[PDB]
């Protein structure tokens, strides 16, 4: 007759593997706050550790 | 550890109708200590580079 698919047995599949997006969003930039100043970059960086200055 | 101490005695008086005695020697003890010792010391991170140095 036939080999008729109702015999051979059938594999299955996987294929890896996906991260998957995040919501919800987060953005609110470019604003307040943005905009790195050099005044801050002597505050951060060691030596002369803070906390902070005037 | 041992030792050996030294011999010591009478001559005697040398003499007839009598015959001498021999003698003997003896021994001795010694003893030690082992001893063992240490400590240790440690820091915080965040005061190390907030202070200015390490």
């Amino acid at each position: 007759a036939y080999t008729k698919i109702s015999d051979v047995i059938v594999p299955e599949l996987f294929n890896p593997y996906v991260i998957n997006t995040t919501t919800q969003l987060s953005a609110f930039f470019q604003s307040g706050i943005a905009a790195t100043d050099d005044e801050l970059n002597a505050l951060a960086k060691k030596a002369g550790g803070g906390s902070t200055l005037n | 550890m041992p030792y050996w101490n030294d011999l010591d005695g009478d001559s005697q008086v040398l003499n007839d109708t009598d015959d001498l005695v021999p003698q003997k020697i003896n021994a001795g003890q010694d003893k030690a200590v082992l001893i063992l010792r240490g400590n240790a010391w440690s820091s915080h991170d965040l005061a190390a580079t907030l202070s200015g140095s390490d």
